């Protein structure tokens, strides 16, 4: 009689589709999800810093329009700027908007120190009728209007030494005045120029009175630049009118920070990864959720799924 | 299927197997049975482990990197944003294609290749005692009551002393 | 005496060499070619919708050069520039010409809407010698050249509102003198100043009278430069002189479209892939014909070869 | 040649074997013989076909792009235009001659084991009835004409007929 | 590992043979001893070293590229220079990691195989003249003195001339 | 009795680790390393020519600051900076600096043929005491400082043809004086304007009067161009003061020269990869030394280490 023994593997009753090298279509007993595809929509406030923009974008944070007066020296790993947000000050443009903005986000903080700059000669401190802050007519809260005294501007030279160990930002701007009337008006002579210089380079804007189409009723204009100044290194103001000044500059600095646009609501949750449609999971490899990412991140590809066998060829009865 | 074991020699996988994935069916004068074979099995298994170790939790962090959608048109530095992000995303897209595909391949002729030297392991210990079938099943031409199919799957089987009656069965007209 | 039985496997006369992981030479019975290294020489005429420049650049053709004509609202997937094209109207440069060139290219229409701008005060339609149209002097057909009326060339400000559903692109220019004497000739004052601006944007552009080296005997130049005026945004010229301002503005689309430098007859016949040498077949996933591509095409490699075995390996008798 | 078939115990392909890759080769009473087996060579051919459906007309769409010809001297900006299409360039040209390498030693590895596999469920069809040569042959210890070897050939063959004059055969001094 | 030889039915391996790679143990009436099987041993060697022929001394020529570190920020234009070397450097070492990976795999498969294919000549060799003893030993059935070892190691062995003396002792009781 | 024969394989006592795809730490008989991760520390001034730029930037010798008259005319295929060089002429800025020196370094040549501008009307070969060369005041070698001849500085109008088989690549600047008396001390005018310009391109610059921030005593500035003119066409220099003339073109070649930041000395040795680090073996295909390379280089990877088994697995008694 004797006896019978035969060798076998397993098999299952539902089994899954997987790629291979030889054949697009072969059925295994178990396999495991590489691409994430979902979010829960939220993006999650831990273990990044985030700053929600709220109805600013990071530069009408910087530059101090006054509904942006809650985001004064804060930092942050990820700003969050918002579709819906808006401006509601001085009309202004920004020449390379994308750059200031980028470096800024970059070094993560909106740190400023005020200084003490010699402005004896004109009128500090002005205002306007478009940056309502508190029902009184305001400014930028980082920026400074300086106008006539007693029908005099005299020419300005004013310096300010980097004495420190780090990088000081300095943001400034040149405004544009709408008629020929406003600018003897605000300044007592015909269009300036301005030149803010270093060792290192120079900037002179020229002022360029015209009409522009209103925003929020308004046809002047405010061009906002930027200049770097390192240690040992000075700051200089040359101007005979049209200068919206700094009161002071920010720290910059370099680090893991950055910025987003993104609509999903900030939850009370922990995750790693972030996109603009939410915090995703990262246990797996690939992800098809979206391109722009922030923090420990699948990487972006355009499958939206791919299933790896963690079984053997499934072969039934 | 590169060894020719599964969806080869052997026609088709047990369903009833659920505690291993590779395993033994006997008849004998006691009766039909099954057993798991745990070695088989967890090699295999620590083998995609090993695949899973390298590609589950193994994500890389990226900060502030460049801008990817845009609302006004602007001409060549966009148009140099644009392909360098879709270059990027089309290499990685590849690169994820073609992981799948040969770690699948490569899965799939792993799992054959540990049913065949579980086959293999078998045949050498039955020695002269029994005969290939072709389909995965050794006729053993010995009695072999539940003790006797045991020793042989626990690796413990003395061929010796079934020898005699074995070799008496199969050279027989 | 019974029987041999004998298993092998097949064999040929004409092996292929074949790389491997391990072997830089082995012998196979037969392999296919994966790098397409050949084309016909023709730009195939469809399935894309192709736009032959000839004579023209697409930059000329936006302007209206009078040889242009023919590409007046003409739309193309892929537009063909010529090597032996050349201008032949008012010596022009653009500056961020190629922004402008890779923008309409990828719109991919020239269709343009004249509007009724309000240019009371001056002479229209200013023409000239080195811009011939039927043998009579001419200028851009979508430009519109004004001069003094009565040796007055009074303050301009010109509005034109965007209130259609989409974007308007608008052409426009600075004439810059040769002289002094064609500065008061034309204009009737001494050099003015454009500023073209929206709610979002402002271009002030400084005219400068002076000789550069004649181009066609011309030593005068016009600069151009583009504004693009989104829904519910207003389109604004302001100007003492100098302006070449625009009759209307084009459709800006996206989509499919593109350009592409080459000197390849088109030919009557399909081909999805396009290059600068000609059209390619796609059947395989690779070529080195050229980098620059356009439609469904195999992605460029630097081999000029490469065999994948579609056989066993050959081991002759 | 992983599997130590083809360019390997057996040791050369037969030129005049047109209708199939692999094949069965005969000496009997009734002369000398050749036929193909068609499922080994389909199985082969059907895995080929596999790679080429990967490859073959799957290529992708890319229209307005950035420019890669330029004729004047501008620095920055076209430095990192050249660079990044440079890259690009590179790194398919690394994914083409990788792919090519791993699919050809696969291929290679791949039809070796389909050899492997038809030489091994001969084997075990002819039981005790014959010997392995050493060179992909076996010497059959019995009577085998053309319908006996078709039999084989088959997978119908009936090792039990000739058991009792294959083993005297084989185990006579 | 995927063949089951080493690291599988071989044991171990042997720290004394310093002459070849894989080679032979024998015990016989003369006593006992070792040699090396050069063949096997090339084998495995020359696809070693085709793959070091891929690998060492390819490298590629570039000159002017773009500017990777910086001593000012500048936003936009150094964020895409930036972006495009961090992208150009993580694609690379995904290259290098799997290569390595992949071709490591795959020596300690063929190497695997080259010992199984030097098992499985020497089985066929031997013919009905030794068994299998499972741990790659063969025991053979009859006298073999040190050139009759020789033989089997230079396959000139003729299995007809101890055939009788080995069926004996094989099938005795 | 019979015989016993055994199938082995041999083993080590010294096993390395390699990484598998099943498998990360897996012991093999032997292992090569593929990341190449050290350097001499030197620079190797073979095969490569090696220009080593000592005190100066590539910039300062195009122009000829006076500590850099040694390079005039040299050729490189690599230059190599030095962070300690130092400008020690008259204080300059260049607008797209990185620019300029990328298409130099690139171009990998000084070579400088003089030419005889038609000068007339001024005083040419203007000194400084911030540019000293052999204790007399001097200036930049390769330009010229045009003043004023009897209080006087007409309207310049020079012409110079490209009549030449190559490009040329011309050099020029505009002073910014630090004070309304100098531009009349230097110039006998208002400042002027200058326009450079060809059939194809015109550069127009405005100086503009100013104090900047002492850089070696000096308030004031050149700020440098430059203007490539090809074959048939003709440089314009049109000024009314404020002009930094060329001297003459350099000629800009292509070819294998570039240029790299180090402080690695330069050795008597051969060596087909550069890094700032030092000269690297280029056997192995990877390295993780620098990301900046120059010649046949391994390609930078993150990984320090990568084993490649160059053995069977290692199973030890
Ligand atoms: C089909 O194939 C897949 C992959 O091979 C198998 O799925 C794995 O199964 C194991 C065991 O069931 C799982 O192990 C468990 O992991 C949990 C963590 O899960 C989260 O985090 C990981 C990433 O870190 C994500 O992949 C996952 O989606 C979750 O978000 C642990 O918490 C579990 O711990 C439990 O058991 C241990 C025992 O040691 C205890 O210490 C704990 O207290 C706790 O009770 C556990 O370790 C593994 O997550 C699965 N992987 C994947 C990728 O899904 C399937 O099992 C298989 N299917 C079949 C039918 O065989
Ligand atoms: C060596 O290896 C290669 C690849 O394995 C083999 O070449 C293939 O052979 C088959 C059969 O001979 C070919 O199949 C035919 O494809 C035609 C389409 O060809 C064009 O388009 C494809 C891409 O879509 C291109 O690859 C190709 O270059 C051509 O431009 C069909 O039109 C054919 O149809 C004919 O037969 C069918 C029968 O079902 C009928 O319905 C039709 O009416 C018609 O008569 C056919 O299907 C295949 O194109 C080849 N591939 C490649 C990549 O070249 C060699 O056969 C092999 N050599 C040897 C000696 O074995
Ligand atoms: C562990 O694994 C590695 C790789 O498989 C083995 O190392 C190789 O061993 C061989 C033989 O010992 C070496 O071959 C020799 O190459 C020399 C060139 O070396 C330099 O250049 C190469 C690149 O071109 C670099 O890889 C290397 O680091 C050196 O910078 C030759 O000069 C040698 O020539 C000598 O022998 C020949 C005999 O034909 C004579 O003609 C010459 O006159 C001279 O005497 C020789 O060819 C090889 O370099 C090694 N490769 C690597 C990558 O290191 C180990 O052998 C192995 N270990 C063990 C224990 O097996
Ligand atoms: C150049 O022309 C433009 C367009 O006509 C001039 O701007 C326009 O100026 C008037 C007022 O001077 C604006 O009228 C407004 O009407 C609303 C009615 O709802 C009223 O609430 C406001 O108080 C205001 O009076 C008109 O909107 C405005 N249009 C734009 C687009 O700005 C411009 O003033 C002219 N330039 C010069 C220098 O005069
Ligand atoms: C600055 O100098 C340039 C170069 O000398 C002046 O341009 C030159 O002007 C003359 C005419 O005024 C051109 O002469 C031409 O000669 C041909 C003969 O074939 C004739 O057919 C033409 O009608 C014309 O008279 C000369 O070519 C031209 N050269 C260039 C390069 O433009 C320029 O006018 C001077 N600037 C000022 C403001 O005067
Ligand atoms: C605008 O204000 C700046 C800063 O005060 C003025 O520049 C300064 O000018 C004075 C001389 O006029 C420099 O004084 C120097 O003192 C050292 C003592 O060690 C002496 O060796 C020098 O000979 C020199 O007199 C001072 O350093 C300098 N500072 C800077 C930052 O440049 C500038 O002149 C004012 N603008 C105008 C148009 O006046
Ligand atoms: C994540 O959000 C993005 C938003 O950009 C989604 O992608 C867009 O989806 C719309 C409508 O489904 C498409 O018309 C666009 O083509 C997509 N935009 C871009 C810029 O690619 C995406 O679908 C969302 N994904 C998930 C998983 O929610
Ligand atoms: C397709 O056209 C291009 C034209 O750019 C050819 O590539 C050039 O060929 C010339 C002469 O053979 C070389 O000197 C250049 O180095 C190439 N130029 C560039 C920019 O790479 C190419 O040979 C053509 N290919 C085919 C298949 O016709
Ligand atoms: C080669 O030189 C570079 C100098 O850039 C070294 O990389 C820097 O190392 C410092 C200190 O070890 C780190 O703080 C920086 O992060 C590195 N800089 C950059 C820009 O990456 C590198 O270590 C040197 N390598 C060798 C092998 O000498
Ligand atoms: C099959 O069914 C089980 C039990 O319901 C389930 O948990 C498992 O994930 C399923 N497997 C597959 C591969 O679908
Ligand atoms: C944001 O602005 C909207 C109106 O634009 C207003 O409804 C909302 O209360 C504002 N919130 C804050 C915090 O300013
Ligand atoms: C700069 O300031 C100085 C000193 O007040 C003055 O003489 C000069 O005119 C100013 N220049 C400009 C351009 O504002
Ligand atoms: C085989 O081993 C298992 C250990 O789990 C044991 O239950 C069984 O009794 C053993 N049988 C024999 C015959 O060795
Ligand atoms: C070999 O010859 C045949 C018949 O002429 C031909 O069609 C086939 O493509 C050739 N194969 C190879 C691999 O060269
Ligand atoms: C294109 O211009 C050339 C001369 O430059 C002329 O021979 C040809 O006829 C022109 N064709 C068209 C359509 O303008
Ligand atoms: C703009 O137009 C207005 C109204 O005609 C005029 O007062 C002003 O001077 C113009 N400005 C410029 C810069 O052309
Ligand atoms: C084997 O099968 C083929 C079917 O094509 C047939 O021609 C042949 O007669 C069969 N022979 C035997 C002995 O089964
Ligand atoms: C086996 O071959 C080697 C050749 O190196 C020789 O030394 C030995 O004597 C041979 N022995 C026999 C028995 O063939
Ligand atoms: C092992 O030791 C030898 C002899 O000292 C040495 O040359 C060899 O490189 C070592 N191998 C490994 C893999 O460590
Ligand atoms: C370089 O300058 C330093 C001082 O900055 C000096 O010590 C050295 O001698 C100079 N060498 C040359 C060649 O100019
Ligand atoms: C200007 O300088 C050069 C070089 O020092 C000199 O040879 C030339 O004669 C000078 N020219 C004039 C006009 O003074
Ligand atoms: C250019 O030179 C000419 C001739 O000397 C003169 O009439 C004109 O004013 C100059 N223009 C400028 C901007 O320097």
């Amino acid at each position: 009689p004797g006896a019978t023994l035969c060798l076998g593997h397993h098999a299952v009753p539902n089994g899954t589709i997987v790629k291979t090298i030889t054949n697009d279509q072969i059925e295994v007993t178990n396999a495991t999800e590489l691409v994430q595809s979902s979010s829960t929509g939220e993006i999650c406030d831990s273990p990044h810093q985030i700053l929600d923009g709220e109805n600013c974008t990071l530069i009408d944070a910087l530059l101090g329009d006054p509904q942006c007066d809650g985001f004064q020296n804060k930092k942050w790993d990820l700003f969050v700027e918002r579709s819906k947000a808006y401006s509601n000050c001085y009309p202004y443009d920004v020449p390379d908007y994308a750059s200031l903005r980028s470096l800024v986000a970059s070094s993560g903080t909106l740190e400023f120190n005020n200084e003490s700059f010699n402005w004896t000669g004109v009128t500090q401190n002005g205002t306007s009728s478009a940056c309502i802050r508190r029902s009184n007519n305001s400014f930028f809260s980082r920026l400074n209007w300086l106008t006539h005294l007693k029908f005099k501007y005299p020419a300005l030279n004013v310096t300010m030494p980097n004495n420190e160990k780090f990088d000081k930002l300095y943001i400034w701007g040149v405004h544009h005045p709408g008629t020929d009337n406003d600018q003897i008006f605000l300044y007592a002579q015909a269009s300036g120029r301005i030149t803010v210089s270093t060792k290192r380079s120079q900037q002179t804007v020229i002022p360029n009175i015209g009409s522009r189409p209103r925003v929020r009723n308004i046809p002047s204009r405010i061009s906002i630049y930027w200049t770097i100044v390192k240690p040992g290194d000075i700051l200089l103001i040359n101007s005979t009118g049209n200068l919206i000044a700094p009161r002071g500059y920010f720290k910059i600095r370099s680090g893991k920070s950055s910025i987003m646009r993104s609509d999903a609501p900030i939850g009370k949750c922990n995750s790693e990864c972030i996109t603009p449609n939410g915090s995703i999971p990262n246990d797996k490899p690939f992800q098809n959720v979206n391109r722009i990412t922030y923090g420990a991140c699948p990487r972006y590809v355009k499958q939206n799924t791919l299933k790896l066998a963690t079984g053997m060829r499934n072969v039934p009865e | 299927g590169i060894f020719g074991a599964i969806a080869g020699f052997i026609e088709n996988g047990w369903e009833g197997m659920v505690d291993g994935w590779y395993g033994f069916r006997h008849q004998n004068s006691e009766g039909i049975g099954q057993a798991a074979d745990l070695k088989s099995t967890q090699a295999a298994i620590d083998q995609i482990n090993g695949k899973l170790n390298r590609l589950i939790g193994k994500t890389n962090e990226k900060f502030h990197q460049i801008e990817k959608e845009f609302s006004e048109v602007e001409g060549r530095i966009q148009d140099l944003e644009k392909y360098v992000e879709d270059t990027k995303i089309d290499l990685w897209s590849y690169n994820a294609e073609l992981l799948v595909a040969l770690e699948n391949q490569h899965t799939i002729d792993l799992t054959d290749s540990e049913m065949n030297k579980l086959f293999e392991k078998t045949k050498k210990q039955l020695r002269e005692n029994a005969e290939d079938m072709g389909n995965g099943c050794f006729k053993i031409y010995h009695k072999c009551d539940n003790a006797c199919i045991g020793s042989i799957r626990n690796g413990t089987y003395d061929h010796d002393v079934y020898r005699d009656e074995a070799l008496n069965n199969r050279f027989q007209i």
